[PDB]
């Protein structure tokens, strides 16, 4: 009913209920998920994927497997903006870093140009 | 009547009087809320329609095919239960304005 | 930027609260030992009950500590009623180590953990 | 057509077979290293390389919708084999 | 192999002893039956 | 080493440890304990059993998914204790039984079976055997099975002479012998000085004996921290319990102390004293 | 449209009412639920005696997981992975390698016995139809080690019979 | 079946529904396997020269949600009309 | 099994309190960290007994999100099916109803005819219970030939022994006076706590989602859904006696009416396609390869739908974003609708009232717990 | 078109839409959104003051009766100042039509406890405060449903992951059943499935 409230940081590492190793030691890394180049479609960017850092995989003796102590590896966030993303990070509690984002540069070409007269810009082949 | 499909409902014996001084209640408890809400003018609106329908019936299976809400006495219940949110409109100021906004950056579902 | 809050104004009714949360988990113990049956002294379980209350004993917002002491007072409803079994009050301790040290020469010999 | 190992065992048609310094060898104690004794890669050169005599071929693998799917093939390599991928067999041409 | 009976006691095998040298005169096993008799026991046809 | 071999990241729960254990016995009460500190450390224990199987399976389970592997052997065969310790990196010897059978007196297996067995372990060339003996079993007399476990102490320290020869006290925990022998009796009072310890401790200090290097050929003793009398002992047997001749000679001769050799202080872990786990293990009194 | 229970009276005639009491006081309708179970006694049980009369199936059961190989030929798999990436337990493990003749193949292909639901997933993706769901469901395993097939142990649990999938197969191609 | 005609009486006078007749064990109508195989027909589709996929594509039809707000009007609608009150079937009503 | 703590003046009540989640197994965040077409099995098996009507349910929240009709043959073998379960499922509540009550032998008499329906589903997707078989996009692999003439011998076998079952029990006085005078329900109540199903059409007002919206094609099958009179025990069992009977007139006017049309939808890219093509195309391949590895995009939105289940209100509520995988699904049970109002239920009665309590509600917990 | 899709009832779309904008236009102290799906079923985004309000005129007032109440999950979803939405489900016994009251709600401040309104929200609030974390105020009794006692860490949140953080098994040390952190048996591979080129046009949002 329009009450005392403060406008301050929040805690809720303390709730989240997760111990403190799995806290404070591991760090985010907020990332744009690059284009994958043996495809050509960039409908897999435009959104921050908050992933953790990769820990030990070990062999597991009796049928060759990958076992791991690591409950928090196999995460993935997604958001829909970097300002968002450093908020809940920094609302949640670990440490992060946050890289930018890379966008194709626009380039001029044309077929005109690639047919040229006297310049060295030639096709050679078509 | 005698003892009509529903379970957990009591007959009753005087429906029409008994339906009248209910909807005299429900316009005057509409009578305190002030004029320039659009919530008075629906509500007098469909109870007035429901008042002129009752009117012209003095029997029971036709009032009951002319009016919806089958059989009769949900009708009553259902009475009871508007003058309740009516007398909970006094409070809670549903006609004034809107409280203040969403971020705008919310219901934008497909993320 | 308008909040309600749970139940306090400042930090003094969670003061309130969770020292008031404290004296029943302090009258609550004994009981528990004498009814579950546990393997375990009183001031052992006093100093780890007094443990986890000064773990958390750095947050200032108010609407935390009024959410945690319902979550204090959900565990003490649950403890002082026979639900939650021997298991689970032998959870809350650790004596299945786990004796995994913070130094750094034996975090080094069993490493990937800096 | 199994091999054996020096240590005295049955290898699998994967040269997988343990050294002398491990363990899975005495998890192997008393029950038998199973291995199934009739491999895949000495039963191609028991068939008949086919001599089609046309150009390009197909290949299905016995049976039309029971096997492997079309995969038609060149045999345009004057003294190579065309190899189905699926079928793992040859084939020639004779004009 | 009969029909007089109902369904569920059309086929039944009787085995033999020693069909392995393990004397299988009295505890009688499933899968001692070759595939083809596995077949033929389930009621999924009607050739033997 | 192979790979394989080597620990890997955290403990225990198919998290691979180092050791590659060989346990001998391993169906009673101290080696059952030491199987589960060894699966709670996630290693591969070889545990042979010539015993009927549903021992072994009610003692199962406590190692991971197909971990722990089981064999057979007897006390009589040196070929078929060869195939248990084959591949292995360690061995334990903990057998023994406290009373003559039909077929075995304590004549040939403190005797001939360490012999046996540490003879085709250092033919097959392992690390770490680790035999146990009891404390003050000396040559002297009013026991059998006090001095064939000093014959026994002598063997092993004699072929193969970096065996690492280990003692504790009477040992208790939760299916002890002498602990809930006086629990169970009927009676008479005696005067004798002994020091029990809890048998978490003993454990955890093999455990840390097999795993730390360079402790070989030093033979160990562990000590209680109370070493008190034995009639006292009694009397707060029948408090707690609320109710007020091999064996009885063998817990009637008496308990000294050997301080020249080490215990649990170069190895740094608590030893419990008697009056937490003794509370802790005296259930099943009246109501 | 509607037909609703227990809307009647107790009739008012005197031998209606009698009827009833004489229900009441007499244990009628009890003895007649006697008699319905007698009539069932007299039957014939509809019992199968399980180790010499098996039960009846279908042609399409999902048991076995048993692979398959070719016309007199080689191994019927791939490692293409398309078995691997529609299994919902995940219990499918394939790891491959290529061989010396050119053609792809395998090295390692698990199925977690305990993992698989059972579902046919894995028999209706396969393009080649290289793992088949087997005809017997006959597994009784005492380790638990033992509920973890290689690849050898599928090889051999189609080479033991394959004449039998074939029958199946062969039965049913044309509606999966 | 497989019985005399006594113990049949005594079933049917047990329980008079001429327990004979319908007795769940069958011997005749078990469905007569190795059924002739099927030939499955296609339906609204393979028909050549009006598949258009740009016709049938109902996933690129989906519509995204229509917003009607914000963050002597003759009105006051129900959402549907009432529902016509039902009627006792006349297959064998009660009473 | 469900853990009860009753707090009680004696034999009789204070308050009862079920306690359960005891059978949880994470299957709303599991569907969400899978797609769409491997994580239909959850909703086959979350709900256990009832083990067709929840595949419908699921189909028809992915269908009705992706705005695709099925073709009308696999609707009218959907409807056989959704048939076949809701009569499985009422027999089973009936016959557990009796067991914990007792009366030992109506139990195995209608486990056999049970039995003979696990035959039928053997026959027809091949396993015993979890028939997967119901692809969102239509039913997949058509029934094989030689099964109609099965299912009519058993319609006309199964009405004879339900009209033996009402024989042996059902004007029973005992079992009656057993329960008669137990757990009413208000009709303001049976609003209020939101009960569902069963409970709706026992406890007065009249309310069937199959005739009021129809979800396929039962607006032109011919029957009546019973109503309660008393809003009571014996009443409510009368109720499901009477369901399980238009159960059977519902097969035999599915067994009547049934169109030779069409297994899967013509359209390659939501349901796989055949053997035939797909060995012999290349757009077959293509379709085949990527709807198995990646799955179908679906479009973005919320959609719910719900279908009476044998218990009740079977709810679906799914959460699309516009992807391969469901962004959230979440399960309306009507077992956690009934069981949330036992101390309305059981307010005045003693513990073996309180088993008959959770008899009269069809508990399996499977659902109950989401 | 006409066969292998599903059509839609236009009839049913215009008599929605009328009636959401006649609710939107006679409640306007908290209505924000009222959007018509191409389905026909309704919802109504709501902000988290007037939840009892909302439900006492939604459960009456005779144009509208709803008194079926159904489920009020809250899905979790981050990239909002304001996470979680509860929503309500409701259904007409008299008019067969559904509408979902979503409101929006954030992490601790609490929505106003419909147990009062309606009676079958009762188990709702208490499973939906074990699971997620939603506070209800002046609520009876707030419990953990469909969870361990001693677990906690609200699991069906975003931040909790697949695999707990404990692992239960048995040991013979201490004679009982006690939790490790977890020790996979499998990696549990989450593969990559999200493929490029936009296979819906019309659900295209305008970039920055
Ligand atoms: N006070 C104490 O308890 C102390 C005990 N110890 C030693 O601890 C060990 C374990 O103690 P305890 O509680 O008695 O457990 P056990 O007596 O059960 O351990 C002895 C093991 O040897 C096996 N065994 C028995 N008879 C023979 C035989 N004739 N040949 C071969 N193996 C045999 C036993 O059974 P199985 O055949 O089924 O494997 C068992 O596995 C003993 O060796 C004991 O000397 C040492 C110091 C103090
Ligand atoms: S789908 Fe078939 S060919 Fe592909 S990996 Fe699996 S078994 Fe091999
Ligand atoms: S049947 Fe299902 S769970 Fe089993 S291996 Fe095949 S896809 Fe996986
Ligand atoms: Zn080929």
């Amino acid at each position: 009913t329009q009450l005392i409230t403060v406008d301050e940081k929040l805690d809720i590492t303390t709730l989240t209920g997760v111990p403190e190793e799995h806290i404070k030691t591991r760090k985010a890394r907020i990332f744009v998920p690059a284009r994958n180049n043996m495809q050509s479609g960039v409908n897999n960017t435009k959104k921050w994927k908050m992933e953790f850092d990769t820990r030990e995989r070990w062999e597991n003796p009796l049928m060759g497997w990958a076992s791991t102590a690591d409950p928090l590896s196999n995460l993935v966030l997604t958001f829909s903006t970097k300002e968002d993303a450093i908020a809940f990070a920094e609302k949640n509690g670990w440490s992060y870093d946050v890289e930018e984002r890379k966008v194709p540069k626009p380039k001029s070409k044309s077929y005109g140009a690639n047919f040229s007269w006297n310049k060295r810009t030639r096709v050679s082949t078509k | 009547k005698k003892t009509t499909g529903l379970v957990g409902l009591a007959v009753c014996e005087t429906p029409h009087e008994r339906l009248k001084i209910l909807y005299t209640k429900i316009l005057d408890v509409l009578g305190h809320i002030p004029k320039n809400a659009a919530y008075r003018k629906y509500t007098e609106q469909i109870t007035n329609e429901k008042l002129s329908i009752v009117k012209a019936e003095p029997d029971v299976k036709k009032l009951e095919e002319q009016l919806q809400g089958g059989q009769i006495e949900e009708v009553i219940l259902q009475a009871e239960n508007e003058l309740s949110l009516a007398r909970k409109m006094i409070q809670w100021k549903p006609w004034e304005p809107l409280v203040e906004e969403p971020p705008a950056s919310q219901w934008k579902w497909p993320i | 930027t308008s909040v309600k809050p749970i139940f306090s104004r400042d930090m003094n009714e969670a003061k309130r609260r969770v020292r008031e949360l404290y004296r029943a988990w302090y009258r609550e113990v004994p009981n528990t030992v004498h009814l579950f049956q546990l393997d375990i002294s009183v001031k052992q379980g006093r100093d780890k009950v007094r443990e986890m209350f000064k773990k958390n004993a750095h947050v200032t917002d108010p609407r935390v500590v009024d959410l945690l002491v319902i979550k204090g007072k959900m565990e003490l409803e649950e403890t002082i009623n026979v639900w939650k079994q021997r298991t689970h009050v032998m959870r809350f301790f650790h004596e299945t180590e786990a004796p995994r040290p913070k130094d750094f020469l034996s975090k080094f010999y069993v490493g990937h953990d800096p | 057509g199994v091999r054996t190992s020096p240590t005295g065992e049955k290898v699998t048609h994967t040269g997988q077979v343990y050294d002398d310094e491990d363990y899975r060898r005495v998890r192997f104690v008393g029950r038998q290293k199973e291995v199934n004794e009739n491999f895949a890669i000495d039963l191609i050169a028991e068939q008949p390389v086919s001599q089609v005599g046309s150009r390009v071929i197909s290949c299905d693998g016995g049976g039309g919708a029971l096997g492997h799917p079309r995969v038609y093939i060149n045999l345009d390599k004057e003294t190579k084999t065309g190899t189905c991928g699926y079928c793992g067999l040859q084939f020639r041409q004779q004009h | 192999e009969d029909n007089k009976q109902f369904f569920g006691r059309h086929r039944w095998v009787i085995y033999t002893t020693e069909m392995n040298g393990k004397n299988t005169f009295w505890d009688v096993d499933g899968s001692m039956v070759p595939p083809e008799w596995h077949r033929w026991l389930h009621c999924m046809t009607d050739d033997p | 080493l192979h790979h394989a071999v080597i620990p890997h990241g955290k403990g225990g729960r198919s998290s691979v440890s180092g050791i590659v254990a060989t346990v001998f016995g391993a169906t009673g009460f101290l080696g059952r304990y030491l199987v589960n500190h060894l699966g709670r450390m996630g290693s591969q224990v070889i545990v042979p059993y010539r015993c009927e199987p549903y021992d072994t399976m009610h003692l199962r389970p406590m190692g991971d998914l197909g971990q722990i592997i089981f064999m057979d052997w007897n006390g009589r065969d040196k070929d078929s204790i060869r195939r248990a310790v084959e591949h292995s990196n360690v061995v334990i010897n903990l057998v023994g039984r406290e009373w003559e059978t039909k077929n075995f007196d304590f004549e040939d297996v403190f005797v001939k079976i360490p012999q046996a067995i540490a003879q085709v372990s250092k033919e097959a060339g392992v690390e770490k055997f680790i035999h146990i003996s009891h404390l003050n079993a000396d040559i002297k007399s009013s026991s059998k099975y006090l001095r064939n476990k000093a014959v026994g102490e002598k063997e092993v320290r004699e072929t193969f002479p970096e065996a690492t020869i280990i003692k504790p006290a009477d040992i208790f925990g939760r299916e002890d012998r002498f602990l809930n022998y006086f629990a169970n009796i009927r009676s008479l009072g005696k005067k004798t000085v002994k020091q029990p310890v809890y048998i978490v401790d003993v454990t955890k200090g093999i455990i840390n004996a097999i795993k730390d290097p360079d402790a070989r050929g030093k033979t160990f003793a562990f000590v209680g921290p109370n070493r008190y009398l034995l009639f006292d002992l009694v009397q707060y047997v029948f408090a707690v319990a609320h109710r007020p001749r091999d064996k009885v000679e063998r817990i009637h001769t008496t308990d000294r102390t050997l301080p020249h050799l080490p215990g649990l202080e170069d190895l740094g872990v608590q030893a419990t004293p008697l009056e937490l786990k003794a509370i802790e293990v005296l259930r099943r009194h009246r109501t | 449209t509607y037909k609703y229970v227990n809307l009647r009276e107790p009739s008012m005639d005197m031998k209606s009412v009698t009827d009833r009491a004489a229900q009441t006081l007499l244990w009628t309708e009890l003895i007649r639920g006697l008699g319905m179970t007698l009539s069932y006694l007299f039957r014939e049980p509809a019992t199968i005696n399980y180790p010499f009369e098996k039960g009846p199936l279908s042609p399409r059961f999902r048991g076995e997981h048993a692979l398959r190989r070719y016309p007199s030929g080689e191994e019927r798999c791939i490692a293409c992975k398309l078995c691997e990436a529609v299994c919902p337990a995940q219990a499918i493990t394939i790891e491959a390698e290529p061989r010396a003749d050119g053609s792809r193949r395998t090295t390692r292909y698990d199925i977690d016995m305990t993992k698989c639901i059972y579902c046919g997933f894995c028999q209706e993706a396969c393009p080649v139809d290289a793992i088949v769901e087997g005809p017997n469901f006959e597994f009784s395993t005492e380790t638990h080690e033992e509920l973890l097939y290689n690849k050898e142990k599928l090889l051999n649990n189609g080479d033991k019979w394959e004449a039998e999938i074939a029958a199946n197969i062969q039965a049913d191609y044309l509606y999966r | 079946a497989s019985a005399t005609r006594l113990i049949q009486g005594l079933r049917n006078w047990a329980s008079g529904r001429d327990l004979q007749a319908k007795l769940q064990l069958r011997y005749q109508e078990i469905s007569k396997r190795t059924q002739p195989p099927p030939k499955l027909p296609v339906g609204p589709s393979h028909r050549l020269s009006n598949n258009y996929y740009c016709a049938r594509d109902g996933r690129r039809e989906a519509m995204p949600p229509s917003i009607v707000m914000s963050s002597s009007e003759k009105k006051a609608v129900s959402p549907a009309p009432p529902i016509k009150r039902w009627e006792l079937s006349q297959d064998e009503p009660y009473l | 099994v469900l853990r009860l703590v009753m707090e009680l003046s004696g034999e009789m009540v204070r308050k009862c309190d079920p306690h359960i989640g005891l059978l949880h197994r994470g299957t709303e965040k599991l569907i969400e960290y899978k797609t769409y077409l491997q994580a239909l099995p959850y909703f086959d098996r979350l709900d256990y007994v009832s083990m067709m009507c929840n595949e419908q349910a699921y189909s028809l929240a992915v269908e009705k999100l992706l705005n695709i009709q099925p073709p009308p043959r696999a609707q009218w073998i959907r409807v056989l099916f959704g048939e076949i379960t809701r009569l499985l499922n009422h027999i089973m509540a009936v016959t557990t109803h009796a067991l914990d009550i007792g009366a030992m032998t109506p139990f195995f008499w209608m486990f056999e005819e049970r039995e003979k329906m696990f035959e039928f589903y053997e026959r027809v997707s091949g396993a015993r219970m979890h028939a997967a078989y119901v692809r969102p996009g239509g039913v997949h692999q058509d029934l094989p030939l030689g099964l109609m003439d099965d299912i009519y011998e058993f319609s006309k076998n199964f009405s004879l022994r339900i009209d033996e079952l009402e024989e042996m029990l059902t004007n029973n006085r005992i079992w009656r006076n057993r329960t008669v005078d137990i757990g009413v329900v208000t009709a303001e109540d049976a609003l209020n706590y939101g009960f569902s199903g069963v409970m709706l059409r026992g406890s007065g007002i009249q309310w069937d989602l199959r005739k009021t919206q129809p979800y396929d094609v039962y607006d032109q099958v011919e029957f009546d859904v019973p109503i309660g009179s008393r809003g009571d025990c014996y009443d409510r069992y009368l109720c499901r006696v009477e369901e399980m009977r238009q159960s059977i007139r519902i097969i035999s006017q599915c067994l009547n009416k049934m169109p030779p049309g069409e297994i899967k939808v013509d359209d390659a890219k939501v349901s796989p396609p055949k053997r035939a093509e797909m060995k012999t195309s290349m757009e077959s391949l293509i379709h085949h390869f990527k709807l198995y590895t990646e799955g179908y995009q679906v479009p973005p939105g919320a959609t719910y739908t719900a279908i009476e289940a044998p218990k009740g209100e079977f709810g679906v509520y799914l959460v699309s974003d516009g992807s391969s995988r469901p962004y959230r699904c979440k399960i309306k049970a009507p077992g956690f609708a009934h069981l949330a109002g036992l101390d309305k239920m059981s307010k005045g009665h003693m513990l073996a009232d309180v088993v008959a309590i959770i008899g009269t509600q069809d508990i399996v917990f499977g659902e109950v717990d989401r | 078109t006409r066969p292998t899709v599903r059509p839609r009832n236009d009839v049913a779309h215009k008599q929605l839409s009328a009636f959401g904008e006649y609710v939107a236009e006679i409640l306007p102290k908290y209505v924000q959104q009222v959007q018509v799906s191409c389905f026909s079923e309704l919802e109504i985004c709501i902000h988290p003051d007037g939840v009892i309000p909302v439900l006492t005129f939604l459960r009456d007032h005779s144009n509208a009766q709803f008194k079926s109440l159904a489920d009020l999950t809250a899905v979790d979803i981050p990239t909002r100042q304001n996470r979680f939405e509860i929503v309500y489900n409701l259904l007409s016994l008299r008019f067969n039509s559904r509408i979902r009251v979503k409101t929006y709600t954030d992490e601790l401040t609490p929505v106003e406890s419909s147990v009062s309104v309606y009676k079958a929200a009762n188990w709702y609030e208490r499973e939906i405060w074990d699971m997620f974390g939603v506070f209800f105020a002046n609520h009876p009794d707030l419990r953990r449903i469909l969870t361990d006692y001693g677990f906690e860490g609200h699991p069906f949140r975003k931040d909790f992951p697949l695999s707990g953080y404990v692992e239960l098994r048995y040991d013979d040390e201490v004679k009982r059943v006690v939790a490790e952190p977890v020790e996979l048996a499998q990696e549990f591979r989450k593969f990559d499935l999200n493929s490029p080129w936009e296979a819906f046009p019309a659900y295209r949002q305008p970039p920055e």
